[PDB]
């Protein structure tokens, strides 16, 4: 076969929308906006004494989301104030939504995990917020023609 | 003047304001809104300010002209004296008729049954509405006439009918008068759409190097070729040159403006034609497919819809020549007169008027090649190069005589003659044919010949 | 461009040579005017202005018919 | 959207003021003045046996502050003398304040943790002091329009 | 086919005006006058082993504009004083607008990035101040014509 | 428009005086005489993925000034003796002032950084002593005019 264009419109980093609490977030830095990862694998395998393989689904779905920002963005102050308020009162849970472009998306409830480290140097620094999320299953959503494809897979 | 503010800012809403070179059309209507015989308008709003009623023939023509992709920014309106007016209801209608009507500004209301009842009802409302206008129903239509020297204008809207103005002044006699006041107009359109009136205008335009356009609702336009009962047939026999197209709304919307709106700003120097151009306001032709064939032989162009849009098909004139060729000929004539004339005045006003001698006549090659000819080549309207079959070159030629070759009589009259020029026109593309093929499975192996193909058989003697 | 014209000895009357005074030197200049007042015509669009004309030809600068 | 300038005035390293005991500190080196970091995360997560997630706020807020100085600065001698005095008597706690420019700031009480290592070489060396601080929550302070933004966040 | 002249008006370097902060700049050196370049590619391509390819749009428009001036121009002192003032106070952003004669234009906000070297020799030297711009998109405002909608069979 | 002369006085290389330690330096070589360059950019830019950009002001003004001298000038011996004395004792800082003719100037504290190579050939060679300066900001003191306040629509 010959070459083929995977999509019709190009992936645009500015088209990726990040919402925390209900407000869009601006002030990203460097060449990595967000990184979404899980904490544990989906299935753990165990060997047997006579060749049998037993698989067990995992029931933990927490994950981490690293947000990279410049230290000149007001969202740094927003997050710091939220952290102080949460420590004082107790409310720590806020909604988190990420609308990807030509890619998977996320919609769950998150919290602030670890405060980054400042570094005042010659250039402008970078702060990386770890935001933990309850459910970390990515959703096809915008991508079309998925319902038909799912029923196409065979298995026994 | 006194300015109270060092900086002043006008802020408006809706859009930003739209000036180019264009050829104005002239529409010969029937009205009495001014004593002049020709006036220029820049917008529809200007017309109604002069007492023109919304939906009137003059107003409908103007609104369509300004809506084109090549629309002009200034139209011209003629004037013929009204004798009366009619509102004809020879057609079924089942909704309120909002008949706009203006004296010297109301909107008559009608409700609906049969045409006779609705026509009578309208006349009832006109009376006892303003006892200085005349209204009387007659069978299936109402006649409206002014009782006094008072401007009366009947409009249109929300109904299914047509307005038919009438006048005693024939077109053949009015036209010599309107041209007297002003001659800065190129396209000619006429409201009076009688068979004799249209032919009279066509003869006048031909002798005055104007372009004549007319719509027609005649059913005979697409009738069988044998029936020569249509106006299109009469013009074809006379070998006149006029652009006519059949349209159902020709007498209710006056779609001539839409046709003109696609030509006013289109300079002929590009050689572009009216094929496939979009007319914003006309309706696609419906008559089967054979009916389309009949119209084509009639030189009666049609508006045809394809692939969701509307497309004007072929601009053949009454004589059979394509319109783009005719416009090019007029463009060549006009732009060569101005170019040579404008050069003589630059010399006559310096005291050094041009003189008939071999040291001055040759300069014309630089003048003619400059303004008219060079523009055509740049825009692609004039072919140049070489022909590989006829073995001739297409380069324009200009030949100028010599003083020794001019008769003694012409020197006395001070007139030069026998300047000759040649040009080649560039033809657009209208039709295309394709021969596709499909292979089903494993076509047989091709010939393995690997020699240069001989171009001729050896045996020829 | 500024111009300066000076006469010639042959063009000076005999009387002026006795008085030893030159005359009729002429000069021309153009003044440059500052800006005092300005006017603006702004416009505002509310929603989806209609599609513009698709004409793509060089705008002809004059009407053909002028005679 | 198009590009946008995050701030109005540029970040200036000399505008960052560091105060220890009540005196400004001068003699920074290389391309990193100070680094502020925490010791533990803000929240630790635990998985359940049937999908529940339980979060626990941390009650420890100590951190570290690395101060980079040339070995030709008098503040080296100041810190050495302070360390000797603290060892002899017992007073080790002194105030620490950092006023950031177009960034987060700090105001707490600190102490000297670990003495750096000298290295006499061909070039001029660098000494890095670890200063431990009681509270390491960064404060928006100078940044304006934070009180209004904090009340804007939704959550449940 | 005959050769065709492109533009009816010659390219005059004196019509390429440079405006920094609202003042016209005069005293340019020889050879080149203005050099405008971007910093990264507009579109990046991710080539696949099988053959599928995907592209991404760059969201960074930082560029560098180079101004060449003679050593005897007052604008060198102007720029030095502006550099010192921006250093002491902090405000470093000023508007920059470039108008082309028969070409593209530019209008964004710029700043002084690098100061040039100063050489002294037998002849009068040249100093190239490096000015950075927020966005480096060139604008075809002066040219008349709308064919972008016409073009494109995508 | 008519061409305009920039400065009413020609640029004379002999008016570019160099003062090191309070003494005038004489015996310069051909071609260039003084070359002054900085070490790092004045403003650095941190480009973001989304489009937000932030800048930082450099606090380092170290520079290198290059002096070219002939092999037969006494100032070579002067510099060698000064280098030896600074090595044995320790004091290495001396004032440096450069006065321009119709250009920018410089006045800071400098030191000898690198000694030049010494070649011997058919013709008289050239040696380029490299002098480092604490601050490399050029000063427009000689030019008269205060328009920095006037300029700037920030």
């Amino acid at each position: 076969n010959q070459s083929k264009i995977l999509t019709l419109q190009a992936y645009d980093p500015a088209k990726v929308l990040v919402f925390i609490g209900g407000q869009r977030v601006s002030g990203f830095a460097a060449d990595t906006k967000i990184v979404i990862t899980r904490n544990n694998d989906n299935i753990s395998v165990h060997a047997g004494v006579d060749g049998e393989i037993s698989n067990a689904l995992s029931r933990d779905n927490t994950g981490v989301m690293t947000l990279s920002l410049q230290n000149t963005a007001k969202w740094n102050g927003y997050l710091a104030q939220w952290q102080r308020q949460a420590n004082v009162t107790g409310l720590i849970y806020l909604p988190v939504q990420v609308e990807g472009s030509q890619g998977l998306s996320l919609n769950t409830i998150g919290w602030i995990q670890k405060q980054p480290d400042l570094s005042y140097g010659t250039e402008v620094g970078q702060m990386d917020w770890e935001i933990g999320v309850l459910d970390a299953w990515l959703s096809p959503d915008q991508i079309q023609g998925i319902a038909a494809g799912i029923t196409g897979l065979l298995g026994l | 003047e006194y300015q109270d503010k060092v900086v002043d800012v006008e802020v408006s809403l809706g859009t930003q304001p739209i000036t180019v070179g264009f050829e104005t059309p002239m529409f010969l209507a029937m009205h009495g809104n001014f004593p002049e015989r020709i006036r220029f308008y820049v917008s529809t709003a200007g017309m109604v300010a002069d007492g023109f009623a919304v939906g009137s023939p003059a107003y409908q023509f103007a609104t369509n002209a300004f809506a084109g992709n090549f629309a002009p920014q200034r139209v011209a309106i003629g004037r013929m004296s009204i004798d009366s007016s009619k509102v004809d209801f020879t057609g079924t209608t089942n909704t309120e008729q909002v008949v706009v009507n203006i004296t010297l500004v109301k909107a008559v209301k009608i409700n609906v049954n049969t045409p006779a009842q609705i026509a009578t009802a309208l006349a009832d409302a006109v009376t006892a509405d303003t006892g200085k206008a005349t209204a009387v129903a007659t069978g299936t239509y109402v006649t409206v006439t002014a009782v006094s020297p008072n401007v009366v204008s009947v409009g249109k809207g929300a109904g299914v009918y047509k307005i038919v103005n009438e006048s005693s002044e024939t077109v053949a006699t009015v036209l010599p008068s309107v041209i007297a006041e002003n001659h800065n107009w190129y396209f000619l359109a006429t409201e009076a759409r009688s068979d004799a009136d249209i032919v009279a205008a066509a003869e006048f335009a031909k002798a005055n190097y104007k372009l004549h356009i007319y719509n027609s609702t005649d059913v005979d336009a697409y009738a069988p070729e044998n029936s020569a009962a249509s106006v299109f047939d009469t013009l074809k026999s006379l070998s006149y040159d006029s652009l006519g197209t059949s349209d159902a709304g020709a007498d209710v919307d006056f779609t001539e403006g839409s046709v003109i709106g696609a030509m006013a700003a289109n300079d002929p120097s590009y050689g572009d034609s009216l094929h496939l151009k979009t007319m914003p306001g006309m309706v696609p032709f419906a008559g089967s497919d054979t009916q389309r064939s009949n119209a084509w032989s009639r030189n009666a162009n049609i508006y045809r819809g394809l692939y969701g849009g509307g497309s004007y098909i072929e601009g053949k004139t009454s004589s059979g020549q394509y319109v783009d060729v005719i416009r090019f000929s007029h463009w060549v004539k006009f732009r060569m007169e101005e170019s040579v004339f404008a050069y003589m005045k630059r010399r006559s006003d310096m005291g050094l008027s041009m003189k008939m001698s071999d040291e001055d006549l040759p300069v014309l090659k630089s003048v003619l090649m400059n303004n008219p000819i060079n523009i055509g080549i740049r825009n692609g309207g004039i072919l140049t190069g070489y022909d590989t079959e006829n073995k001739v070159s297409y380069d324009p030629t200009i030949i100028i005589p010599k003083r020794a070759n001019i008769p003694t009589n012409d020197l006395a009259a001070r007139i030069l003659r026998d300047v000759k020029v040649e040009l080649v026109y560039n033809n657009s593309l209208h039709y295309v044919k394709i021969r596709a093929s499909v292979v089903l499975d494993r076509p047989a192996g091709q010939s393995t010949n690997a020699q240069t193909p001989m171009s001729s058989s050896a045996v020829g003697v």
